[PDB]
Parts: C-alpha cells; structure tokens; sequence
C-alpha cells in the first residue's frame, strides 16, 4: 500500500537557499514534520557537489525519507541524482526521495520533482496546504491543491515515480 | 562397388559447404568479428574449413583460461565425451513419410513450394543467415531412442508436439556444429523459468549464476560454435569453468556423484548450465529414428504448420471448420483454405461476427498485412464477402482497396477491382 | 584428391560420366534415402556435370 | 475539488496502433501488439467512453485526425482519453511514414484552442519503445524502454497495458487515478523486473471514475 514511515529518526531536509522568508517559511514547516532542517545559504555558481554526496555517505538506514528543497534562481540534477541511485546509495532504497525545486529528468525507482516556475506563489501554497491536510490527504493531493491554488491566481509540473503512496503521518 | 562410397561421401561433403557458405558470406557477427568471406554462388572447401578453424580457437581460448586441472574431474571430462547423444526436434509438421524422415531446412523448403510456418524471423536471416540448417536439441542421457525424451523444451519455446529422436552416429551429423545457446538469444534461462525445477528448485544460490549468463561476452553475441569433433569435449570442459566460478554444495554432489548414474543426473545438470543446440545441414534425411507424441495437438499449430491429415482427423462438424477456416483467413493459408472448402459447405451467414479470439472483421482480415489473395478471390467470388462494406469497428470508414493501396499490394488491388468495383 | 578424381569409375566418357548414372550407384550400392540423392544430385547439375569441371570444387 | 463528470456522456478514447512499418525507417515488426488495442479497447468503452481504433496511421494522419477530433464537440462530455502504442525510442513517436513529436498533438488542445475542453482532462497515454507540454489539466504518461528480452516464445503483449488494464478494471471505481498509476509502477517494478512509467501530472484536481 502506502510507504511506511515510522522509522526510528526522519530523513533529512538540506533546504540549499541560493540568491528570502520562503526559506524561513520552509524551515519553520519541515521542522514541523519531525525533520531534520540543515539550511545552507548562497553557494558558488559550481556550489557543493559534494554536500548531499557526503549525505549519501552516512547511515540513512535510520532515516526514512529524505527531502532536497532546491531554491535556486549550473549545476544538472543528473550528476546529482546520481548519487542516491539506490545502488550505490543502498541505504537509501525503497523510500522517497522529494527534490522540490523552484527556479532533463532522470527516470529512476522512488524519485519526485515538484519542478515549478521561475514569498513566491509556489513556496507560499505548498507551506499553506502542509499546515492544513497534512493529516488526510497523501502527498500527491497536497501537491494536486497547490497545484490548484497557483494556476488560478506558470504551473507547477509533478514528476513522480514513487512505487507507493505516501503519508507524512 | 564399394567406390560408390567415395562419392557417397564426396557428395554429402559437397552439400554441407553451401549452407555454410551462406552464413560466413551473409550475416553481420561474422563481417565483423572478421570471420567473412567472399559471396558467390558456387562455394568449395574453403568455407568448409573454415568453421575447423574457427572452432578450435573457440575450444582453445575456453582451453587457456583452465590450467592443468586435476584428476577429480576425470571423472567429469571423460565421463562426458564417451558418452552417447540423442538429438530432439519437436516439430508439428509430417516429417514421417511412412518409414523414412526428410526434415529440412528453411531454405531448402522456401526454394520450392512449401509446407512452412517455422519460427525464423528477419535478422535471423541478416544478422547471421542460419536459415539453412536443421536445428536440434541435444539429450545427454545416452539411454534408448526409443524410451522418451525427458527435456521437452528448449530455451523457453515449445517447438512442437512431435519429438523426432535421431542417434548422433548418423552420417548426417558429421557436418553440423554445435552452440551452448541459442545461436541468436546468446542468454542461458536461470533458475526461475529453468525447467525441471524439481532439480534446480532443490539446490539454490547457482540459479543465479545460470540466470543469464551470456556467452563469449565480447561483441555481446559473438556465440562460440564448436564442430562434430569438439562438441563433446566443450560441454564438459566449460561444464567446469562454470563449476570453478561457482560455490555450492551441488558442486560436490551431484556433479561428481552422478559419473556413476549418467541418466537423470547427468542430463538435468548438462540441461540447466547450458541450453545445447546441434545444426545439421541443408537436409537429414534417415530410417533410423523416433517419432514421440509428447502432447496432442491443438487445432491452431495444426492450421499453421499445414499438416492436413493431422487437421483432418481435428475437425469433426461445421463449428470448427469456420474455426479452422478463420485461421486459415489469417496467416494466409492457401493450401488449408482448399482442403477446407471441398469437405464442408460454408455460407456467408457463418462469417458475420469473429469468433473469440479474433480481433479484425471479416472484411479486415482479408485485407491485412500478410493476408491471402487466394481466399479473397474464393470469398468475394462465392457470395460471401461484401466487396464494397466498410470498416465499422478498427480504422472505420474505409474499404478492402484502402488496404491493398496502404500496404502496397498491386496484386491484391487488382483482384478487388475485378472481382468487385470499389 | 586423385583418389576422389578417378574414383567415378562408371563414367564411360570424360566430360559425360554422370547423367543420371549418379542417381543409380547412390541408391543401389548404399543405403541412401531418395529424398537426399536427388537433392544431392540438384547440385553439379549443368545436363552433363563434367568431372573435370567439378574438381575445381576445392 | 473534483472534475464533477456528471455530463450526459464520457468524452471519446482514441487508440491509435502502430505495428507494421515502412522498410524504410528500418524497424522492427513489434508483433503482439493487437492483443494490447483488443484489451485498451474493452476496457476503455466499459465505463462509458467511445472507442476509435486507428491501426496503422501515417505521420500526416495522426496529426490530421487529433485535429478534426480536437474541434468537432465536448460540450457534453467530461473527459478525453488518447493512447499511442508505436516504435518511438526518444519521447517522440514514430509514425510508419517519419517521426512526429508529441507537441504538435497536443496543440490543438490547450485551452485557447480548445475552449470547449477546458476545466476537463486531457490524459494521454503512450507506450514507446521527455519535451513535455506544459498546460493546466493535461495528465501524460510514458511507458519506454522494454526489453525482457524474451526468448522465440515471443511475448504476447506488454507489461505497461496489461498492467493498466487489469489495475483499472476494478479499482477505477473507489479509487482515484494517481492512485492506480503508482500501482501500475509497482506492479512493472516488483514482479517484472527480476525501464518504469513516469507520471507528468499537472492536474488541478482530482478524476474519480464513478
Ligand atoms: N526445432 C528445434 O528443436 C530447435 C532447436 C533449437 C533451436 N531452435 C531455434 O528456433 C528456431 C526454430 O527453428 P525451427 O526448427 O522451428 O525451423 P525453421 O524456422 O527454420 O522452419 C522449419 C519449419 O519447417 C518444418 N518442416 C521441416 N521439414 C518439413 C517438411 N518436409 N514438410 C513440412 N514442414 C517441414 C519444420 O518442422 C519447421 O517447422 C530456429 O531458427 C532456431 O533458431 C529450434
């Protein structure tokens, strides 16, 4: 059925900011959620590859999701998606993997890119509607109603290979 | 007198060297491994040679990568190549002709008129042209041709309900060449959809290694084929670099246990490390030989490989010779179509509504891809198909001569403009 | 490579040594099926078959 | 909310099958093909749509026909279903002429140019062998590289539709649509594999069957 997600300690939630109260925002809501919140400010144009490869190097076997809020305004995705593969990042395997990005896809197992346009509107509904339904609804509807939400006031496009659905309660 | 059999010979060796010729002047694996040679019409002893030559360099290369091995396996090696082999072919065709066998290849068959319906596909015949040959699977059990063959499939496919069991001291078979694989699908079954896994299912954690594991993996496909004299010494000697790769319990004990039991022992274990495929020549013809009903035949396999007395003892009312009629309607049998409309009389009634399991119209499977214009001129010439109806249900508001136009069929084209108006 | 050459004894002529003389010793002198001679026989079949001709076969 | 399909009729389904090609695009028969429309088929007109099979399109034919069906009427109908089967390998589709890309379709039914689909679905299906449109209400999903590699016992149909089909027939009444996607991704991954459909969604709503 769903994703079971009542591991021991949750998944981290590395929000890399980049150029500014939508990552205070972001922060505030994850936290919420039992996350673990590392936010790192403005990066080089090249910034750290190598700050969720170092991610993928610890225990997550602990750890039950993981989340990557890319706020950015070049570096792909690719040779980043690269390390949480499932084979060589096995502690990662079979639980979700989010990368919510605001300004290619690479198809892969347990992956979803919540891509959206270049507080903005995105970041602003996406917080609002966690705040709300995140007690019913699965993470797809929350993404359907800010999918809503920001059209009918440039649209969210949900890319999405999870296996099973998934609740954050 | 007994010169006769230096022709006899001469002859048969004569014949071979074509349907090799074939497939190292065609094909692509041998234009580019560098194993090609010449096209011509008339081949000679060159392409003969060849594959001698090409089979010790496989049997030598698998040779290097063992060392001097032991006196363990003796009782492996030697076990093996004296042992005795009976190839199986299992086909639905009339291969019997009373007491005699005149199986034949692709080739030989489509140069005349034919009985066909095998299962070569393009790029068999491009990428390697093998289509001259005779194919066979191999039984190691070294029992009575006339007891059963105990392996009735090879790689996945069952390839008929007529095993036809021939003793590998045939003369025939001085000239084939033996493959581990199929000589096309270089990937040994494993395990999971292996068969016998009453076997395979006792001993685990090899079934992993005999999972896919191709062959001579250099260009992918660059299969090893061994002659008439390396045939039995390969299967054995790679038996055990598999063997040296693998760790089991099943190494010891049903691979040096069964040397004394050479039956279903020795031919489920040869049966799973690999998938043996032996390919006669143009023609085996032979009076030495069985013929064992595995399972009955279906109507369907009757109808494709025409096999008319089979069908006929098949079909006993009308319900199963429109049955019978609307699988002739597609594969475009010409000769069942025949031998059906002299038995029973039909009536455009009968062929209103597809029977389950047919996707198309009466109107759409007459003119489709690979449709027959024999059945076409004797359905619209006979009052049973409306030349000028349309399509209602797949790609509506068209007609029979849409069809011929697209496919680009003159000779169908210009049966519907004359049997009909369209 | 002689041996095979001059080995057709019943030949009665150089160039007309077959005919359909090769369809007669296959099938009387052995055991061979006819569904094979004549397939056999399909081949070096120029109405005549020349023996010298054929030698260019190696 | 919801897509409220209480309208006199469902919209059409659109099947559109490639298996035969021209020789010289140089590709493969891709045999065990018509099982797939034959199951599309059934399963699409059981709930209420209108099922048009096309066999063997050409590549101006595809792009003509979405246009007379872009165009014609959808006052009265709720949805619109479009599945390609074809021997596309990029996330273009091949036509048995030349390729086509997806876009070009999907033109004719954005908003401005479909008003009368407008706060409706668009899915649209495909199983090739991602330039994807952005527009509000779309729903694409891409089915590509196959390849079990399958012995001479050829396979029958595809893993993707059998898939498809069988999850819909039952659950398409209770339980949603990306609900029954993710378990069409689940099924291909754990009892196939021993390369998996993506879902591109960017519906408003939500699409409940019943
Ligand atoms: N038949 C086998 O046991 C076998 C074994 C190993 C591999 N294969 C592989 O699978 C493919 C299948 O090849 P195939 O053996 O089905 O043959 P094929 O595709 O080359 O066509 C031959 C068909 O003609 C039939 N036939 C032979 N003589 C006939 C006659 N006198 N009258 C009427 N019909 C006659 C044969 O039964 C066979 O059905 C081969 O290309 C080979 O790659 C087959």
């Amino acid at each position: 059925n769903s994703y079971k997600m009542d591991y021991p300690e949750m998944g981290l939630c590395i929000i890399i900011n980049n150029k500014d109260v939508d990552a205070a925002n972001l922060r505030e809501t994850f936290r919420n959620l039992k996350y673990e919140v590392r936010n790192k400010n403005d990066l080089t144009r090249e910034e750290i590859v190598e700050l969720m490869r170092d991610v993928s190097k610890e225990d997550h076997s602990k750890r039950s999701s993981f989340v990557c809020v890319l706020l950015s305004h070049p570096v792909d995705l690719k040779k980043i998606t690269n390390f949480f593969r499932g084979d060589r990042c096995r502690s990662l395997t079979g639980k979700p993997k989010l990368f919510i990005i605001q300004a290619k896809i690479p198809v892969e197992a347990d992956f979803l890119y919540a891509y959206s346009t270049a507080g903005s509107w995105f970041i602003q509904s996406l917080c609002a509607m966690l705040k709300q339904y995140a007690d019913k609804l699965e993470f797809m509807h929350i993404l359907t109603r800010v999918n809503r939400k920001v059209a009918t006031e440039q649209i969210p496009c949900i890319v999405s290979m999870l296996t099973k659905e998934l609740y954050f309660y | 007198a007994a010169a006769a059999g230096k022709i006899g010979a001469f002859l048969r060796k004569a014949v071979a060297a074509q349907s090799y010729g074939l497939m190292f002047a065609n094909g692509k694996l041998f234009e580019a491994t560098g194993d090609a040679l010449e096209k011509r019409g008339q081949y000679g002893f060159s392409a003969l040679q060849r594959l001698d030559g090409l089979s010790r360099r496989n049997l030598a290369a698998v040779e290097a990568r063992l060392g001097a091995l032991d006196s363990a396996e003796r009782g492996l090696k030697e076990r093996i190549m004296t042992g005795a082999w009976h190839f199986r072919h299992q086909s639905n065709a009339a291969l019997d002709d009373g007491k005699t066998a005149a199986i034949a290849s692709n080739h030989l068959l489509a140069r005349e008129s034919r009985s066909s319906g095998g299962n070569t596909f393009a790029g068999d015949k491009a990428l390697l042209s093998n289509h001259d040959f005779v194919f066979f699977g191999v039984e190691f059990s070294g029992r009575g041709k006339q007891d059963k063959p105990l392996n009735h499939k090879h790689s996945t496919m069952d390839f008929g309900a007529n095993a036809y069991v021939v003793p590998d001291t045939l003369p025939a078979c001085r000239h084939g060449y033996l493959t581990l694989t199929d000589h096309f699908f270089n990937r040994v079954p494993g395990g999971r959809e292996a068969e016998h896994q009453d076997f395979v299912g006792s001993f685990p954690q090899m079934g992993a290694e005999t999972g896919r594991w191709i062959h001579e993996g250099k260009y992918r496909q660059n299969a090893p084929i061994f002659n008439y004299r390396d045939m039995k010494a390969a299967v054995a000697l790679h038996l055990i670099e598999f063997l040296r790769d693998s760790k089991d319990a099943a190494f010891k004990a049903y691979v040096f246990d069964q040397a004394m039991q050479s039956g279903q022992a020795l031919d489920r274990v040869l049966n799973s490390v690999f998938q043996a495929e032996f390919h006669i020549p143009r023609l085996m013809a032979t009076t030495d030989y069985a013929k064992h009903p595995l399972r009955p035949m279906l109507l369907k396999e009757a109808v494709d490989s025409v096999n008319l007395p089979a069908l006929s003892g098949l079909v006993s009312s009308k319900g199963d010779a429109v049955t019978a009629m609307w699988h002739a309607i597609d594969k475009g049998k010409d000769a069942v179509a025949a031998h059906l409309l002299g038995n029973w009389r039909f009536e455009a009634g009968d062929f209103a509504s597809a029977p389950p399991g047919f996707y198309h119209e009466l109107n759409y499977a007459l003119s489709e891809h690979g449709a027959s214009v024999y059945i076409l001129d004797q359905f619209l010439s006979r009052g049973w198909a409306a030349v000028n109806a349309p399509f209602e249900h797949v790609n509506s508001g068209e007609t029979m001569l849409d069809n011929a136009v697209k496919y680009g069929n003159r000779e169908m084209a210009a049966a519907l403009i004359k049997h009909g108006a369209d | 490579i002689r041996e095979a050459f001059r080995v057709f004894d019943k030949d009665g002529n150089g160039y007309i040594s077959a005919a359909e003389l090769r369809h007669v010793m296959t099938n009387l002198g052995e055991k061979l099926t006819d569904e094979e001679v004549d397939e056999m026989i399909r081949e070096a079949d120029i109405d005549g078959d020349g023996q010298v001709n054929y030698e260019e076969f190696v």
